[PDB]
């Protein structure tokens, strides 16, 4: 699944 | 206005390092990240990386590790991108952009900072008066011009009769060939005005501390 | 692995319906992408966020004529009643946290041209080389191109009505009021200038051509 943590 | 204010155009030498600035205003700087994007002239967008002002945490495109360094100053609401070991490859517009911690969207972008990496040397223009060939002198109006040839860098300022001739003037942005700029300006007057009355273009090149006035003479 | 494949740069009539395609790498078929719009000289602008189910959120200043839809790995931008201000490159972007690092990637972009815009045909001013430059064994010919809209032109020079492509520097179009201007320079030796019957500056615009010739010969 797409994961976005910045 | 949520705004991202970038530092201005930079002309730098090969092998040096430059630092571009991105000032956030009218949004909580530490509730969002700053991402940086590379654009080479007439090429697509290339993602450089992201700074999280709030954490100091950085993420970089592999291609830019050892090239780009991203830093943030919370107190000044400012993000910086330093570029090291500069080459002509690094010649590009650099954009800063706002994104969220958890989403893709670069929802607002800065105006861009043009980094030019060049060993072009400063050069005063050669200025030439442009009169029409006899054929283009038979009209109700006549158009005269000046050729500003082989100068570096931008800008030059051009006036006609010291700004006394103002409308009917068209000044054309410079072309660049082999690290020299060339441009031209035209002025259209009633055929009754020239050559009976004097028309002279006035060209200043601040970089070389030079000014040339050329009188347009009939050929 | 994370790849965005943009469909062919296309051409749509004023007021027609356009559908652009951004296709995800097959394993990333569930991913949310962003559309961006880059108009000439301007920073990219956020257009929308587009999810696997077709659900979208458009950015600041985006009209309700921009919508989106999805089908497997395909992420579509629909523009109905396309307007001249929609003329731009459309760029898709996608984020993921790979090798434990965040990464953003861009598609190569799709050049959207709007055909049938309202048209002002270019005015050409052509100058011979100056007596002064001729004395230096040189001959720049000058073609000044003004009063044109929209910005897309091509520029070609002829000697004796045949193609001369060596020594030509041509500018990109820039704004002048509610229209555009461009410049072209043909660099020659003074003998080439003296030894030809005529030179032609030929400019194509929206299916039209304008040519202005000049001769070294006395009147």
């Amino acid at each position: 699944v797409q994961i976005i943590y910045k | 206005q949520v705004q991202l204010q970038q530092s201005g155009a930079a002309l730098v030498r090969p092998g040096t390092s430059v630092k571009v600035s991105c000032r956030a205003s009218e949004y909580a700087f530490t509730n969002y990240v700053i991402e940086w994007v590379k654009q080479r002239p007439g090429q697509g967008l290339e993602w450089i990386g992201v700074i999280n002002p709030g954490s100091g945490g950085t993420n970089y495109n592999e291609k830019f590790k050892g090239k780009a360094t991203l830093i943030a100053d919370k107190s000044s609401s400012t993000a910086y991108m330093q570029l090291s070991s500069l080459t002509s490859d690094d010649s590009a517009v650099y954009f800063c952009a706002r994104s969220t911690y958890y989403s893709g969207a670069l929802d607002y972008w800065g105006q861009g900072t043009s980094v030019t990496v060049s060993s072009a040397k400063t050069t005063a223009p050669s200025v030439y008066p442009l009169a029409p060939v006899c054929g283009d002198t038979t009209g109700s109006s006549v158009t005269l011009g000046c050729l500003v040839k082989g100068y570096f860098p931008e800008p030059v300022t051009l006036t006609w009769n010291s700004g006394s001739l103002s409308s009917g003037v068209h000044t054309f942005p410079a072309v660049l060939q082999s690290d020299l700029y060339t441009l031209s300006s035209s002025v259209t007057v009633t055929s009754s005005t020239w050559p009976s009355q004097s028309i002279t273009c006035n060209v200043a090149h601040p970089a070389s501390s030079t000014k040339v006035d050329k009188k347009i003479e009939p050929r | 692995q994370l790849v965005l494949t943009q469909s062919s740069s296309a051409s749509f009539s004023l007021g027609a319906s356009a559908k652009l395609t951004c296709t995800l790498s097959s394993q990333h078929s569930t991913y949310t992408i962003e559309w961006y719009q880059q108009q000439p000289l301007k920073p990219p602008k956020y257009v929308m966020e587009l999810k696997k189910d077709g659900s979208h959120s458009t950015g600041d200043g985006i009209p309700d004529r921009f919508s989106g839809s999805s089908s497997g790995a395909d992420r579509y931008l629909s523009i109905s009643n396309i307007q001249p201000e929609d003329e731009a490159i459309y760029i898709c972007g996608v984020g993921d946290t790979i090798k434990e690092q965040f990464v953003y990637v861009f598609g190569g972009g799709t050049k959207v041209t709007v055909l049938g815009q309202p048209k002002s045909t270019p005015t050409l001013t052509v100058f011979p080389p100056s007596s002064e430059e001729l004395k230096e064994n040189k001959a720049t010919l000058v073609c000044l191109i003004s009063n044109f809209s929209p910005s897309g032109v091509t520029v070609a020079w002829k000697a004796n009505g045949t193609p001369i492509t060596q020594g030509v520097d041509t500018s990109n179009p820039t704004k002048e009021g509610n229209k555009f201007m461009a410049s072209s320079f043909l660099h020659l030796t003074s003998d080439q200038w003296r030894s030809h019957n005529s030179f032609t500056c030929q400019v194509t615009h929206e299916g039209d051509t304008v040519e202005k010739s000049l001769s070294p010969a006395e009147c």
